[PDB]
């Protein structure tokens, strides 16, 4: 008659958790684990203590050129990395193009931190305008200008030529910021610098730029014809920077010491600040995940998990499940 | 599959077993009782884990796109960049999901091959002492008392002291 | 292969089968014949078909390159792209040519498991109703009709309907 | 004496289908699937109801600025993608350059029709002459020119200063293209536009450009000397474009409307047109293939294969013949 | 490993054994000594060569890096290119490494199957002629010479030519 | 009693070489095969036959124009490869800029063979002095110069306007190099090419260039606010190069015969020659190696195993050890 029995078996459970391999879909296992992130808060944070630097309606330039709609930032504090919207609307005020902007940028985003200086002060000016103002460029109802650049227009009826000069020397590089002004007729440019053929020399331990301003009708662009065409450099400490002009120059008045470099970015995102803090951003938010991936976006900055487009990332760590 | 194990010859997972991965149903005359086997449970947990451990260490040194702007001419240059971060962005996401993929029907084969081998070493240490059902269990030829049964999970089953007791068992049925 | 089923035990496949992939040859009072399995085969063209479209479907979102003009004054670019297409080429050429070499042999080893596991599917159910062979046949101690025969295939096989039929075959040559 | 038998077995066939394994080579299955394509048409296609835009031995600098041998292409169909040979021969009949070519070249790759416009009559220059020419620029035997740009030189004696304009009331952008003469002497120069002293001025809202003409000796390509520098521009819809010039100006006949953008290329084939239609066209022949794969070239447009180097890809899909 | 010879049910290798991979201890009347099995060691030894070869030759095709400067305004396409080589260097580094790991333990559980394939040769020819000790040994119900262990070794023996001398044996152990 | 046994065994031996799995870490097998090269020579050696071009303290520009500290480099043999150092004392010895370097160096990456050959005497100079000299370009303790360019100054109170021409008779293709002066103020002009306002033309089949001399105050370097630039063509076998000048002009000496076309590079490196041989050279060292990896360097040169980041590469080819 039946005797004593030994069986071998294995676990089972009520678990739903399915995962995929080459062969079979959607197979029900004990034990999985999800590797893969898929939520995010929404918001933009400070990364570890930093906070970022949140532009509004501002673009780089607006801001490092001081465009009046971007008072907010004359002097901002260190940054962890920064924020820019897709289409600023407070970009330059005044029509015209930034020379190697992208470079600019590119070089921002290796920068946490600028102190802005005054180079040269507006009471410096005693031969010529320094109240260059314009329409496009307007600060409460009235017409303004730039903060950080300076319109030097004849005084009386005379534009003596400017030579100035500047030395770093402060032990940190200098970014320097300056313009010329392309008028549309010649009229304009006596009316602005007396003047009819003018130039600007800019002179550095690397640069030797000659600029001429280029006198043509153009298409209205916020009812000016005008343009204002903008130039940068880095000029290392110790270097100095020479400027001789005739005319059309829009001079520099405060210039941006490079107080930190690090791992930065320049985030494209529509967000705004979320009063948070995160080890982790993506410009549609940030990630507090021990998962080793994410499918959130591909930009993102910080101590982030490995991005993959995928929308499942299932490993199955037990064994198939018996129905 | 691979086996005939798993959902194969014991019909099943055990439910009630909650202990372990892989174990026992015993059944004697001191009713009955599940016990996990910790030989093959914790050697499977390791290496499993050891598995998810290494994949993912496998993957921290992977491509990081980076937004890189461009004006409107260099078309030809941002065309680039943006084929070579998709690139690189594709071919991980490859490698993630096609390492999963085939680590998980491994995994899944890993389960199954420690049932046949946990079945195999008790069907090698009973022998002609037990008759084999073929739905995972075995009938003994003798009486094994819930510590005789404790011989039988670490493998230091004493096989003549029942020879004779199941020797006879089966002269008495095939006679 | 995996263990030695498929050119292993059973030396040889069947050219006169020709319903499916694994099946049985039965021999009894009512001829001979060969007889497909019908679920394990389905099972196995299922997973031989969704691992094809796995592999194609893997590789849809792959690298695609585009000719870009570049001037006499932009030759570290154009090597810059021309290594990044090529690049790129040949890492999904590797990947290609990887993943089917790596699907090949498992789809063979696959095969070679579907057979093994038929096989301790029948053995379990005839167990010492029948003499194994060893060339992947069993020979019946009893005998079994066309409709006997269709019991082991799919599993309706009752044992103890010839167990004694079969017990007194092994004890009169044994007699 | 022996009874009852059954077996267990598999199939087998008199298939020579081989495969590959990381282990084995040349192993004969009894089912394959071959998952690469390797054969094409030899031939240029329409692609879907397409027909492509085949420049014969014309370039896109020859088509887009009317190189007389290519009058051809004066006014193009819609095109699926353009075919141009390695090296074509009606380039810029008279000598000279393309500036920001490949990125025009680029621009192009997104473009599947243009309609051509008048925008500047070659009449409507009285006070100076529109019909330079050159040998370099053969039509019908005589001396001609490129047809979608004007070369102007003095009339009587005088070349007076032009302001001329142009409003895009188009709804699509315009390619506008112009270009510059580069004479050899002061002596030529005087001969062709008076002034010794000349410039051109290009506006639009984002376009602010000063040609001035570069007067040196060069080597002789076409028996000439002197060099033709041509320049493009988008228009957008509603913007205006203003040139100024006294002189070496080469001005607009003839522009392109932006009708329709798209997936396009710019092959590089010797092929010609072979009446035949493909959903997937490669530089060097079509392809009508359900493999997920293909080895025929790396540059195709369509819905195509994807590309490896392989020289065979097989799946196993049965098992391992038996003897 | 993923079948439970290799450190398995048959415990421990064959130091004494150097003349290959797999192989066979037997002790009769005519000593003791060790055999390696010729056929299955070749075979092994072919795939194992042919695995080795594979890897490398995939990898011939493999990214290769150039030294591209670029000025101080050419710092974004500066890094383009370091994250593409760069890039490339990490994805073959992964592929370079995760195909060895892969293929070592395939390469461990292909050695762990030839064990199991060796061992299922055997017990298919000796049957209910021999004892399965459980310890990957088998004790014969006849005397066998040098001839019928070599016999065994090529697939060549012969079962009932043993079948009724064996049947004795196991009744006297009834008896 | 006990009669025949038979047993199923495998492989062992006294081996201790460990390799990796998904699954297990430092398993020992019986038999392993390492496949990654972990060790370089640590010098610099030929390649092939072929000795490299090894730069000491000087940098391509500084070889190509002359430096006069460079002239150990004045008539170099055929070279396999360029080494250079990473920040080389003697580059542009007058301050200043070479255009478009990255470019012409990464055209030197596929020379091997230079035969430098003189397009102007030094004696040709009747109507111009030709013999301007700098302390920044030292020599010998005494101011001196580049040796392959020439600067003219005035001569008498003159400056001539220069016409000189050169056809490229040659079978090979001709690198040729030229510069012009920036000096500080007006005064320096007039002091040296007597003539205020001035041009250099460049003319060629594919060049047009027009330079003119920026004029402006600049940080001293060296001591000096005077600035050179230097330009550079490919002049192809059977075209000419045109030069007109009426000052500040740095005109052609020596150009180089573009004489073997190869494989080559321009190593980074601070090693020197070790007098050793390899066909496999890394910027720290040579590779003699039969494995298929190798982790020494990415930049390599010769025929070389494949690079990667690993520590160790090891493939189990036998079986797992019995302890
Ligand atoms: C400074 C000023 O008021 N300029 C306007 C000018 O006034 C003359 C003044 O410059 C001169 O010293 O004294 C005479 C009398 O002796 C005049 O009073 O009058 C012009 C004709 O009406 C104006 O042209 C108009 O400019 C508009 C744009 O105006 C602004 C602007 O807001 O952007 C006015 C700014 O003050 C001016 N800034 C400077 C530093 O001059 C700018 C600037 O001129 C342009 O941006 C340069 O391109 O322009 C509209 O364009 C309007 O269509 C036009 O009639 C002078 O603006
Ligand atoms: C319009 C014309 O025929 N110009 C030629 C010039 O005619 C002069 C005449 O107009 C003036 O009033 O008086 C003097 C007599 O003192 C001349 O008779 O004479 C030059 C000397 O032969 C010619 O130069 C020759 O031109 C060749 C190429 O000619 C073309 C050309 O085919 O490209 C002819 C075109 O008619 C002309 N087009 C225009 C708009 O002027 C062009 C053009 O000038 C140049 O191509 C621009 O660089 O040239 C050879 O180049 C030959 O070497 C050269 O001596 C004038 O062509
Ligand atoms: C050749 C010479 O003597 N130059 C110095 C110049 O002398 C004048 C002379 O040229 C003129 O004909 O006659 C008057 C008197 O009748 C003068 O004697 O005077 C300058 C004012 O001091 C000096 O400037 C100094 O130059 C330094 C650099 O000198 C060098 C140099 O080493 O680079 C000397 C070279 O011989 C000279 N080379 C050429 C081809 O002219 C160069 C060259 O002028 C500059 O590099 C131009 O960019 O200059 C320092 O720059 C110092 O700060 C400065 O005061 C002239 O040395
Ligand atoms: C930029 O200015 C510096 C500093 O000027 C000096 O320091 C001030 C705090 C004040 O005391 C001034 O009266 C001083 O001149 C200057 O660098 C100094 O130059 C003087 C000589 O003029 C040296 O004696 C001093 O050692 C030096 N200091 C440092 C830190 O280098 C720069 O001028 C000169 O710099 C030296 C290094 C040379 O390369 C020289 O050619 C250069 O003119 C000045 N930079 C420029 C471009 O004008
Ligand atoms: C280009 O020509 C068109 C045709 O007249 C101009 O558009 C119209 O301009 C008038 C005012 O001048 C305006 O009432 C219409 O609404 C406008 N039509 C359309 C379809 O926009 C255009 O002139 C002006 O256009 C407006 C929109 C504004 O941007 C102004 O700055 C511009 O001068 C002409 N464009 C230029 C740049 O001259
Ligand atoms: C450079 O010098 C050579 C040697 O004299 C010139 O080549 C010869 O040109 C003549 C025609 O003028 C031709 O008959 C000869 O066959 C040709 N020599 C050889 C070896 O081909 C060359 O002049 C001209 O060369 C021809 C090919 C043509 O391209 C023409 O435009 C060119 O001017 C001289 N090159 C220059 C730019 O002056
Ligand atoms: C796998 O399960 C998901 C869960 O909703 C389902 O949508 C999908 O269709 C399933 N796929 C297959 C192949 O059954
Ligand atoms: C396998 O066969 C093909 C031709 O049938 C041959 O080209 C190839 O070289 C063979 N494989 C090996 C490893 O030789």
């Amino acid at each position: 008659d039946p005797g004593d029995q030994i069986c071998i078996g294995y676990h089972a459970n009520n678990s739903t958790e399915q995962v995929d391999t080459i062969m079979e879909k959607n197979v029900t296992v004990t034990h999985a684990q999800d590797i893969l992130e898929k939520t995010h808060n929404g918001k933009l944070c400070n990364l570890d203590g930093v906070k970022p630097l949140i532009l509004r309606d501002c673009s780089v330039a607006g801001w490092l050129l001081g465009n009046p709609m971007c008072d907010e930032f004359l002097n901002v504090p260190e940054w962890s990395y920064i924020v820019e919207k897709i289409n600023p609307a407070n970009d330059l005020c005044y029509p015209g193009n930034f020379n190697d902007y992208e470079e600019l940028k590119h070089l921002l985003s290796r920068i946490n931190h600028f102190e802005k200086i005054q180079i040269t002060p507006k009471n410096s000016w005693s031969d010529h305008e320094a109240s260059g103002v314009s329409s496009a460029c307007p600060y409460q109802g009235r017409s303004s200008f730039f903060r950080n650049v300076v319109w030097l227009t004849k005084k009386d009826n005379a534009y003596p030529t400017i030579k100035r000069s500047y030395n770093n020397t402060n032990q940190e590089d200098l970014l320097v910021l300056w313009g010329i002004h392309h008028p549309n007729d010649a009229t304009e440019q006596t009316r602005l610098y007396q003047n009819p053929t003018t130039y600007i020399s800019v002179g550095t331990s690397t640069l030797n730029q000659k600029l001429v301003p280029k006198i043509a009708t153009r298409s209205k662009v916020k009812g000016l014809s005008g343009r204002m065409e903008f130039f940068w450099t880095i000029l290392k400490s110790n270097d100095a920077i020479n400027f001789e002009s005739n005319g059309n120059f829009i001079a520099p008045e405060n210039a941006y010491k490079i107080v930190k470099k690090g791992d930065s970015t320049i985030m494209k995102s529509e967000l705004e600040y979320g009063d948070c803090n995160t080890k982790c951003q993506t410009p549609i938010g940030a990630i507090n995940s021990s998962m080793p991936f994410h499918n959130i976006h591909p930009l993102t900055i910080g101590e982030c998990p490995k991005y993959v487009k995928s929308n499942r990332l299932v490993l199955a760590t037990g064994l198939r499940n018996s129905p | 599959g691979l086996f005939g194990a798993i959902a194969g010859f014991i019909e099943g997972g055990w439910q009630g077993m909650v202990d372990g991965w892989y174990g026992y149903h015993h059944s004697n005359e001191q009713g009955s009782g599940y016990a996990a086997d910790k030989e093959s449970t914790q050697k499977a947990i390791d290496g499993v884990t050891n598995k998810v451990n290494s994949i993912i260490d496998k993957m921290n040194t992977q491509f990081e796109a980076v937004g890189r702007e461009f004006n409107n001419l260099e078309r030809r240059i941002e065309n680039l960049n943006k084929k070579m971060e998709d690139g690189f962005l594709d071919v991980w996401t490859y490698n993630a999901e096609l390492l999963v993929l085939m680590e998980n029907e491994r995994t899944l084969d890993f389960h199954d091959s420690n049932v046949k081998n946990l079945y195999d070493k008790v069907r090698l240490q009973l022998r002609d002492n037990a008759k084999e059902l073929g739905n995972g269990c075995f009938e003994f030829y003798h009486r094994c008392d819930n510590e005789c049964m404790e011989s039988v999970r670490n493998g230091t089953y004493d096989y003549p002291q029942y020879s004779e007791e199941a020797r006879l068992k089966r002269e008495e049925i095939s006679g």
